């Protein structure tokens, strides 16, 4: 069939590749016995506003996504670089939590490259952002009958920020070539804007809770996993193990190779894994693929 | 601003000839790339490692890796086929008589040791000293460097024993210093020159060949031609799996970090746009490669030539066997490649003579059968051309054609009747 | 060159028919099966070299060799248009 | 027997399959049939798939064509070689070794062969070799002599001197042969005698 | 009698020429000028370009 004839000349053809299929998998997490504090994230009384959004610091904890995107209490949930499903397979090193308050006609804006007033002077995602965005209706909590005020968005800027940058001040924004020095006035704004929303606003205008989730997966130790637990270290066999995020196909064993106390993996020139720490039993194990090659018939 | 040469005006005259008194042997090296390391490719694990779901879309490519695949194997088997034309020039295995009777000639360095496991000789040891997972594998070469080795040896050993008649047919035993003289003859000197300067000529021999070896020992920059070409290759490897590092647009660079993160729907897209790098890289890899096989079987051809032309006989082609006429060469081995050990003639010592075109002894014109006229100032001699040996102008040195009223240049002296 | 399954190794050496590697072929020889061998290297042969003998030819053969060279390739075109946006 | 050349056209034959067959790649559009987009899509729609085939079979035609370049220039590299043996071994008597077939060649008679050429090379192949004792020079008077064109050998008894390609031994005559010096320096020479044709005839 | 030299010439020319005049072709963007892109579209829209 290689030939693609119903004949076979004399010789050695080279027709399919030979593989030890790993003869099991093998996962290896930290001993990590924290829960990742996500409920003072998408559970606070009050959000913060756009332009002074709140950034907290997930690290060292183990969360169970299922109940994150199974909940049908969100209107936008969109995640870049990577899906709700599948976060509870992963360790990532560092977890951000951006939270805030905007409106509905806004949400659309919390996104890699989009542009305007909150993605110029309030909020800026990169364009390579990996995360999830995941916004939802706050009209029942941040809708005052007579106006709230509590939330407010920059409206002036000199220029637009960067990606995960934060500006807080209340300079009086300085539209022309007249200094203002702190006094309002003809070219002289408050840059802070507010919302006012209102429980009769329409659902462009009504208050919408936007957490942003930026996961970061660095080459560091990985300290925000999904809830996956850790089988029994087999060596010796080809395995498909997973050390802390660190899928791959191989034979462990143990290794003569003498790690500083600093050091979790050693690579090769390939950028490949040849060793690793457990994270578990703090032993060095190499790591050699099982074995491959071409069949020659 | 850099000196071209050193200038030079030679005593040109139209009636001035320099000849050599004297000679030197020159041995000298030249190095071959024979050819590249063999190397397979899995183009669906390259691009797709152990992935259904990238294998499933790059199915949609058609039969973009086959080719890729098909073309490697045509470069590798060109590799085999250029070893085996380069170095497979010979029917019999010759190797040569335990007892060193040679003449003088010592190629004790070049010829196999016996202690070495391997049929090796000294020099080619110097010479393979010197020269130093991703579903990219490395084929070994169908003839091992013992088989080369072998291979060489017979050739060296059918050429000692039997000058260039092993070449043609069956190899036809001769002593070494007739050889010797069979060379002197071909390159134009006459053959007691080389049975009158044997010692002389052998001790020229034997210290070139030690020469040669302090510069291997010494110095390795001359086996670069074929490092260069092994640092070609390594580097382009090196490329190749550099790439699979480059996101190509992707979030991530890692397949199982895509499948593990993305539902394939989104995993999808993201995963095209690997396949789509890793694409071109592989076929900008198998191009340059293609690329340059080619040049190495230039290279290997070449290579072949020489064997023939200059181990297997003797060229009269300028420069194409080393500089100086060409008296010999030997083969050795050399990792993917070969080296040519020239043996050449060169003139070293050379007078001025005055010289003539032709001989008026009785109103007739003498021209040299074989030779030039010329005169140490007071005597007419007739000597070979390519070594200054005199001899009396006799009717047997030379043969008549017309009168003296012809030839310009024409000078009177007596022509000897034996 | 790897694992060999199928072939009978055997101690005799004989011409290369089908290239494993290493210096090892194999052949289909007898109740046939697939065998394995070393190969041979042509056959040796020492020549009977001294300082005072020497083989001369008393005959010889008229040899006729064929030697075949590609001189040029079929010419082909392509419209490229008609191949990318034929009509 | 003319492998190499149908090793060409199959290789043609083989690139030309590919690049028809990569016509039905769909390279991520909906079919790899433009009517079936033209007759299915609006122009919107269709140009998004119709951009996918254009790049996919671009991509495969500049492939093919630099394919076909380097094929290309291996037949050009081969036709010089089969020019320069054509000239060198046709129209002349080359002394280069194994340029004109194995052996010392005579001549050469060219063929024409499709998209090729074959030559048959006449070479003179030495048959039947015999064994000789053989030295360097001989001496006759104090003088050492050395063949003019050949070798001297020895049937066990006598010397003679015979052409190196060939046995057709000879007496050895001063006309064979040639003095230089004396034998005091020659490594290997051997006693015999020099026949004189002259002297006869001046004694009688 | 020159030309197998001049064409060699002619030929690097055209080459140059060639890659020249590629840098004046859209590929399916706006424009095939990098600066209109940048002084006209946002770096989001920009990028795509
Ligand atoms: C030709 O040159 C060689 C050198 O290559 C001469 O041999 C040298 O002669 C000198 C003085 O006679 C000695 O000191 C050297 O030891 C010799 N070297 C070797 C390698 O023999 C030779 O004498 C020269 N002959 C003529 C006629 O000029
Ligand atoms: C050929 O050359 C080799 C080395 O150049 C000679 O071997 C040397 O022999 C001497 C004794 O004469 C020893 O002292 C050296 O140690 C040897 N060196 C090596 C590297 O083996 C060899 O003798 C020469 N051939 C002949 C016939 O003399
Ligand atoms: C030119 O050569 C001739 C012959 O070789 C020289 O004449 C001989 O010179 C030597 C001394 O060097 C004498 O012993 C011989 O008797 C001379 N022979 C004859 C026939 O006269 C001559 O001297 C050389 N001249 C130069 C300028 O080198
Ligand atoms: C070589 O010798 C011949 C004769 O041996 C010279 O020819 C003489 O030339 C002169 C002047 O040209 C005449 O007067 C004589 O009559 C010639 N001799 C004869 C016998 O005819 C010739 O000139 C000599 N060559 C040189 C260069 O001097
Ligand atoms: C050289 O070899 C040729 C054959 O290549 C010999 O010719 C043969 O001679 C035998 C006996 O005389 C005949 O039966 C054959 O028919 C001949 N063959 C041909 C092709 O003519 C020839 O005799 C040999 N010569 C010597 C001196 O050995
Ligand atoms: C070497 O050759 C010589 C010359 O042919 C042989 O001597 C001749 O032998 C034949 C044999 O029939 C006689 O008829 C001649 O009369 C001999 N001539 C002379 C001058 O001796 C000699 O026999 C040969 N030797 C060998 C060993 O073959
Ligand atoms: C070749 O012949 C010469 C002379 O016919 C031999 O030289 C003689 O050698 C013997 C033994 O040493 C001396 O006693 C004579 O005086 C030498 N003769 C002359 C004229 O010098 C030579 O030995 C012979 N060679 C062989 C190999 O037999
Ligand atoms: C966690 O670590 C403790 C020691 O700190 C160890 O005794 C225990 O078995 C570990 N638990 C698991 C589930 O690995
Ligand atoms: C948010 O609060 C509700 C009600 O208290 C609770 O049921 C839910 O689990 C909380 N979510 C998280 C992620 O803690
Ligand atoms: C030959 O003589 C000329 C005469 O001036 C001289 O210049 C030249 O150097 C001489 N040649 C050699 C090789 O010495
Ligand atoms: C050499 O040239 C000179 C003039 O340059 C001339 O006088 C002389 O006759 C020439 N010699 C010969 C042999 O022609
Ligand atoms: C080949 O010979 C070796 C000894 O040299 C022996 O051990 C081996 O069994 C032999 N194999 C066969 C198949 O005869
Ligand atoms: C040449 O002589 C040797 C003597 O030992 C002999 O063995 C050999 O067979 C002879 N050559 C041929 C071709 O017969
Ligand atoms: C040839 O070699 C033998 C080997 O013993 C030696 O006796 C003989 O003298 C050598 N002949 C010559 C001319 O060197």
């Amino acid at each position: 069939c290689t030939l693609k004839s119903f004949t076979v000349e004399k010789g050695i053809y080279q027709t399919s590749n030979f593989r030890v299929q790993p003869t099991e998998s093998i996962v290896r997490f930290p001993n990590i016995t924290n829960l990742c504090p996500f409920g003072e994230v998408f559970n606070a009384t009050r959000f913060a506003s756009v332009y002074a959004w709140n950034r907290k610091r997930i690290s060292n904890c183990v969360a169970d996504y299922s109940v994150l995107y199974n909940s049908a209490s969100f209107s936008t949930f969109k995640c870049y670089g990577v899906s709700p499903t599948k976060l509870n397979d992963l360790c990532f090193t560092n977890v951000y939590a951006d939270s805030f308050v905007i409106r509905g006609d806004e949400v659309r804006q919390i996104a890699p490259g989009q542009t305007g007033n909150i993605a110029d002077y309030n909020y800026k995602l990169p364009d390579d952002f990996t995360g999830c965005v995941i916004a939802w209706n706050s009209n029942n909590l941040d809708s005052k009958v007579g106006g709230n005020y509590n939330y407010l968005y920059r409206l002036f800027r000199k220029s637009n920020l960067k990606p995960f940058e934060r500006d807080i001040s209340t300079e009086i924004y300085q539209a022309g070539s007249t200094p203002c020095n702190g006094v309002k006035g003809f070219n002289c704004y408050f840059p802070l804007q507010s919302y006012g929303f209102q429980p009769t606003y329409g659902v462009g205008y009504q208050p919408y809770r936007v957490v942003v989730l930026s996961f970061e997966l660095l080459h560091a130790p990985a300290t925000v996993c999904g809830p996956k637990k850790s089988t029994n270290l087999v060596k010796n066999k080809c395995v498909n193990f997973n050390f802390n995020g660190l899928t791959g196909t191989g034979v462990l064993t143990e290794s003569n190779k003498k790690f500083l106390p600093f050091q979790q993996f050693g690579r090769d020139i390939a950028d490949t894994t040849d060793a690793v720490r457990d994270p578990q039993t703090l032993e060095i194990l190499d790591i050699t693929p099982c074995s491959f090659g071409g069949v020659s018939v | 601003t850099m000196s071209l040469g050193v200038e030079n005006s030679v005593a040109y005259s139209n009636n001035s000839i320099a000849i050599p008194t004297n000679f030197t042997i020159s041995v000298t090296t030249e190095i071959l790339p024979v050819s590249m390391t063999k190397t397979s490719v899995d183009c669906t694990m390259y691009i797709c490692g152990d992935s259904t779901e990238c294998s499933n879309l790059l199915l949609q490519y058609g039969s973009f890796c086959t080719q890729l695949n098909r073309a490697l194997t045509g470069i590798a088997v060109e590799q085999d086929k250029n070893t085996q034309e380069v170095f497979a020039q010979v029917k019999q295995i010759y190797k040569t008589p335990p007892i060193k009777d040679f003449g003088g000639f010592n190629f004790s360095q070049i010829l196999p040791d016996p202690s070495k496991p391997s049929k090796r000789s000294f020099i080619e040891d110097l010479l393979f000293n010197k020269v130093t997972f991703n579903g990219l594998t490395v084929l070994p070469p169908l003839l091992t460097d013992e088989m080369i080795a072998q291979y060489t040896s017979a050739l060296l050993a059918g050429t000692i024993t039997s000058g260039w008649t092993f070449g043609a047919g069956a190899a036809l035993q001769i002593p070494f210093a007739m050889q010797m003289a069979y060379r002197f003859n071909g390159i134009g000197v006459t053959q007691n020159v080389l049975y009158e300067n044997q010692k002389l000529i052998a001790n020229q021999f034997n210290s070139a060949i030690g020469k040669i070896q302090d510069s291997l020992s010494s110095t390795a920059s001359a086996l670069g031609k074929l490092q260069d070409v092994v640092n070609q290759n390594a580097q382009a490897l090196n490329t190749l799996v550099k790439q699979l590092s480059s996101n190509f647009g992707a979030i991530s660079s890692v397949l199982n970090d895509i499948l593990s993160r993305l539902d394939p729907p989104e995993a999808e897209v993201q995963i095209d746009r690997l396949i789509t790098g890793r694409l071109q890289s592989l076929q900008t890899y198998v191009t340059q490669q293609l690329i340059r096989a080619a040049e190495i079987r230039a290279s290997a051809n070449l290579a072949a030539t020489k064997m023939s032309e200059c181990v297997l006989g003797q060229s009269k082609r300028v420069d194409f066997c080393g500089k100086g006429y060409h008296l010999m060469s030997f083969p050795q081995s050399a990792p993917h490649g070969v080296v040519f050990l020239h043996v050449t003639y060169v003139p070293a010592q050379e007078k001025n003579f005055t010289t003539a075109p032709a001989i008026c002894h009785d109103g007739k014109a003498h021209f040299p059968r074989e030779g030039v006229f010329v005169s140490n100032g007071t005597h007419w001699f007739v000597t070979q051309r390519n070594f200054y040996e005199p001899q009396i102008i006799t009717t047997d040195n030379t043969f008549v054609s017309g009168n003296c009223d012809v030839v310009i240049g024409i000078v009177n002296n007596t022509v000897y009747d034996p | 060159a790897g694992c060999l399954i199928g072939a009978e190794h055997v101690n005799n050496s004989y011409e290369c028919d089908i290239p494993i590697g290493a210096g090892i072929c194999a052949s289909y020889q007898t109740s046939q099966s697939i065998i394995a061998y070393t190969m041979s290297l042509g056959v040796e042969n020492s020549v009977a070299y001294s300082n005072n003998s020497i083989a001369i030819p008393t005959n010889f053969t008229i040899s006729v060799t064929t030697e075949i060279l590609p001189v040029s390739m079929t010419k082909t075109s392509v419209d490229c248009t008609m191949y990318i946006c034929g009509d | 027997a003319l492998g190499k050349l149908q090793d060409v056209v199959n290789q043609n034959a083989q690139a030309l399959n590919t690049l028809v067959k990569q016509l039905s790649s769909n390279f991520g559009a909906i079919s790899s049939v433009l009517n079936d987009i033209l007759s299915r899509l609006d122009p919107p729609e269709a140009e998004v798939q119709i951009d996918r085939l254009i790049t996919g079979r671009l991509q495969s035609l500049q492939t093919y064509v630099t394919q076909q370049l380097i094929r290309a220039a291996e037949i050009r590299a081969s036709a010089n070689l089969a020019a320069t043996k054509m000239s060198e071994c046709v129209l002349g008597q080359s002394k280069r070794v194994d340029f004109c077939g194995k052996g010392y060649h005579l001549m050469s008679f060219p063929q024409s062969a499709p998209h090729g050429v074959v030559f048959l090379h006449v070479t003179y192949v030495p048959a039947q070799e015999k064994n000789f004792t053989t030295a360097p020079a001989i001496c006759h008077d104090g003088k050492a002599h050395f063949p003019r064109e050949g070798v001297f050998v020895s049937n066990g008894t006598h010397w003679f001197v015979t052409q190196r390609n060939f046995y057709e031994p000879q007496i050895i005559t001063t006309d064979n042969t040639f003095v230089s010096g004396n034998c005091d320096v020659v490594i290997g020479i051997v006693n015999n005698t020099v026949y004189d044709p002259l002297q006869p005839e001046l004694d009688s």
